[PDB]
């Protein structure tokens, strides 16, 4: 029952401080390595592998790529339909509207059909 | 097909038992017997036919072609409430065995095609906005009768009291008239397929 | 409801913002490629980390926009296509709300680049100006009005939020042989005995005249009069304000105003 | 043959035009889902088959006004004898526009003869 | 008998005739709104379509005319042969003239009538004062 937005809105917060985990383990394993190669054995501590963290992140970015897509797809569709639709929903009934939407189908299709065809005479 | 086996198993965890952990879930169990663990198109379903002891024979390959029709594309996943609530004892199964075989072979409103097996229609009674409809569990349990359809056209829902279907007004009433006084000697088994056949032939 | 264009912007924001990210660490397995000078990787270093500060703002701005979406989603109009596969074939439905617009933009776009014509020539009814008058009516704070005492020609008037009419009697079509006055200075209603032209100002509104003239001049159009007298009534509502003046100070003369691009600045310069 | 100059090709300026009509219109007439998100990205494709489309409208025109000055230079008889045509449809026409124009003066002025009744 | 030039005139006519048909559809099927119209039931996109199809026969027809008239110049290929295409740089017809001179002569008499007709005509611009 949560609304894509505020989904999206509450959801920042946990994008930004991922990545600050992700760049602080980074930081990490740099100065791990970096003591490990030249200096001596001073940096013993089993930090995360960087992989987890890293792909958590992606994951995030992705689901809120979806929810921001999906809310994006809704509002374009109930935008056009009500840009190209009047207000029906028992001036009109049900089945005037089925009926309206059924005839616009078939206009489309005889559109579709004609352009075939000019294109067609055309070859 | 795997979203509608989580739902199932959801539904059968939720309320009833289930059986333990094996190749294949199977919770289909009714009372006289069943066995269906078989998938051999694994994308098409996983479903078969449980077992055939007595009608309600037929009604194995009957329950197999409702499956079939109720998994198709995921549209809503009330439907398998729906067909998980089909298990009334006193012959309401029956009833609807009788009305799936009708439906699955297609045979010759008047004659033609009539059967609405659906449910959440747009010109239900307005009283909440539905959120999954499937089936109503009183004493008349609501379901769409047929798709009514010419060749204006609209269909009717129905709920016949078996305690027998009485029910603008122009299209309901004169068609539930008739239909009640048709199989008017309803005097064990009245509402599983005296008002079924009743409604099937002599509504129209 | 126009919030789609910053909801694609945010969608735009945030996949730079993964791809930018992505490049930075893909750039970090390898260093200087072959610097033999210095170690200046550090600018392009820096320049990456004030990207990601910009994704960052960017984050943070459209997350300050956006507020929230409207209860009841794609406000009931789709329930046909919420319903049940019994009467959904429901897709073909937007199938068809796609391609239309699909259509529309196409044949708007192309009709718009088509401008440019190449047709090196062009060879082989008192009821349209009513529908026209009436068309034009329908918009607001410019009231119209005719009366035509004079015969078959058309004979018309129009206001603005000032008293600034304009007396505009043309033919049946298109517009032409028109004038301007302001402040009721022509009393064209019944001066001297009828609804006057008279032709004439205090010297002052005599640059606009010749600006309309002008403009008569300039928008006709070989066909469609509705489009030419829209044009023309287009130029004439430029004048609402007479307040700016660009490319210049609002001080260099009596006023400024040659608007026939949409789009005005001071005269006398053009 | 991408850098060389000679133009290794042939049967044009028929079936170009068929062609490019056709091109950017089977984009829209077709038979395949269509994601519904596009935003300044078939316009460059428009602009192009509209670009190419009065481009080889211009080479054509050019083409045959280029014929057409070699055939008067040629053969100017003909230029002659179109021109004289000319001539006659247009003399034609203006007398058909004449006795028009003065059969409804002669109409309109016969009706008001004594529109004053006196 | 040849007509060539007409032929060219015909075919360069044809092809901007073209152009325009395709700006016209363009310019028609622009403002294709809902077929499905709350108050317009029927009426439009049965016109709609018409002018469509007539314009579409119309545009085949060009096409054919056209691929006619292109063949029928490439292949009367009679008069210069060798068409030099750098010929074209520079550094009877006594019943011509007669037509010519009598159309001169009509298109003078035609002047003066209209000439006569200017003053017969304004009739309106002098006594507007007070007329009525």
């Amino acid at each position: 029952d949560f609304d894509p937005v505020q989904r999206y809105k509450m959801l920042i917060p946990q994008l930004k401080e991922s990545l600050q985990t992700l760049m602080k383990v980074a930081a990490q394993n740099l100065i791990q390595n970096t003591n490990i190669d030249n200096g001596q054995k001073s940096s013993d501590g089993p930090i995360q592998r960087f992989d987890k963290c890293l792909e958590e992140f992606y994951a995030l970015c992705d689901q809120l790529e979806l929810c921001l897509r999906l809310a994006h797809e809704c509002l374009s569709q109930s935008c056009d339909s009500a840009k190209h639709s009047p207000t029906l929903v028992p001036s009109l009934p049900y089945p005037q509207y089925l009926a309206v939407i059924k005839a616009q189908i078939s206009c489309a299709k005889d559109i579709h059909t004609a352009l075939l065809d000019c294109a067609n005479k055309v070859t | 097909s795997v979203i509608m086996r989580r739902h199932l198993q959801r539904i059968i965890q939720q309320e009833t038992l289930q059986l333990i952990n094996s190749n294949e879930p199977g919770v289909i169990m009714f009372k006289t017997d069943a066995l269906k663990c078989r998938v051999a198109l694994s994308p098409k379903t996983n479903q078969t036919l449980q077992l055939k002891v007595t009608p309600e024979d037929e009604l194995q390959v009957l329950e197999k072609f409702f499956e079939t029709r109720v998994a198709g594309p995921p549209f809503k996943a009330n439907t398998l409430i729906a067909f998980t609530k089909l298990l009334g004892a006193p012959t309401h199964i029956l009833r609807d065995c009788v009305h799936i075989m009708k439906l699955e072979l297609f045979p010759d409103q008047l004659k033609w095609n009539v059967q609405f097996c659906l449910t959440i229609p747009p010109s239900a009674p307005p009283i909440a906005p539905p959120g999954t409809p499937a089936v109503v569990l009183k004493s008349k349990m609501l379901f769409f009768l047929q798709l009514t359809q010419k060749t204006v056209s609209i269909i009717v829902p129905i709920i016949y009291d078996m305690a027998t279907q009485q029910a603008n007004s122009s299209v309901a009433a004169p068609m539930m008239v008739s239909n009640i006084l048709k199989r008017f000697a309803e005097m064990r088994q009245g509402e599983c397929t005296i008002f079924a056949a009743v409604r099937d032939l002599m509504a129209n | 409801s126009v919030n789609l264009e910053a909801f694609s912007q945010a969608i735009s924001a945030i996949q730079a913002l993964r791809s930018s990210v992505s490049r930075v660490f893909d750039c970090l397995k390898d260093g200087m490629r072959n610097k033999e000078t210095l170690e200046g990787r550090e600018k392009a270093f820096i320049a990456h980390f004030q990207d990601n500060l910009h994704s960052v703002n960017r984050d943070l701005n459209e997350l300050e926009r956006l507020s929230n979406l409207v209860g009841k989603p794609s406000e009931n109009h789709p329930l046909h296509n919420s319903g049940l596969l019994s009467l959904d074939p429901y897709s073909q439905l937007l199938q068809a709300y796609k391609w239309s617009n699909k259509l529309q933009y196409h044949a708007g776009l192309a009709s718009g680049l088509l401008n440019q014509q190449s047709l090196k020539r062009s060879a082989n009814p008192q009821y349209v100006d009513d529908v026209i008058s009436r068309i034009d009516r329908m918009f607001p704070e410019m009231s119209i009005h005719l009366s035509r005492p004079n015969g078959t020609s058309a004979m018309l008037l129009v206001t603005l939020g000032k008293v600034l009419k304009v007396i505009v009697v043309m033919r049946s079509l298109f517009i032409d042989r028109t004038i301007v006055k302001g402040y009721n200075e022509n009393v064209y209603t019944e001066d001297g005995k009828l609804d006057i032209w008279s032709k004439s100002n205090y010297q002052v509104f005599q640059k606009v005249t010749d600006h309309a003239t002008t403009a008569l001049l300039h928008y006709q159009l070989p066909q469609m009069p509705d489009v030419v007298v829209r044009s023309f009534m287009t130029w004439l509502r430029s004048y609402i304000k007479l307040f700016q003046a660009p490319c210049q100070r609002c001080g260099k003369f009596l006023q400024d105003g040659l608007p026939p691009t949409w789009r005005d600045f001071r005269t006398l310069e053009a | 043959a991408a850098p060389g100059a000679p133009r290794p090709s042939s049967s044009t300026l028929v079936d170009e035009l068929e062609s490019s009509f056709e091109a950017c219109f089977a984009s829209l007439v077709s038979q395949d889902y269509v994601n519904g998100t596009d935003q300044e990205e078939i316009r460059t494709g428009v602009d192009q088959c509209i670009q190419k489309f009065l481009d080889i409208a211009r080479q054509t025109e050019c083409f045959f006004l280029q014929k057409r000055l070699q055939l008067s230079v040629q053969k100017p008889e003909q230029v002659i004898k179109e021109d004289v045509s000319e001539l006659r449809n247009e003399l034609q026409r203006k007398d058909a526009l004449v006795q028009k124009h003065l059969t409804k003066l002669r109409h309109w002025q016969q009706v008001l003869e004594d529109i004053n009744v006196q | 008998e040849v007509n060539t030039a007409s032929l060219c005139r015909i075919g360069q006519e044809t092809v901007q005739d073209i152009v325009y048909r395709t700006m016209e559809i363009f310019q028609l099927l622009r403002n294709m709104q809902l077929p499905n119209g709350v108050t317009y039931h029927t009426g439009t996109y049965q016109d709609r379509l018409t002018k469509l199809q007539d314009n579409l026969r119309q545009l085949s027809v060009l096409f054919r005319k056209l691929r006619l008239v292109y063949d029928k110049c490439n292949e009367n290929c009679g008069g210069m042969d060798p068409i030099p295409v750098e010929q074209l740089i520079p550094y009877e017809r006594r019943e011509i003239a007669e037509v010519n001179k009598k159309l001169k002569q009509k298109n003078q008499q035609l002047k003066q009538i209209m000439d006569q007709l200017r003053n017969l005509i304004w009739d309106i611009n002098a006594m507007l004062a007070m007329r009525n």
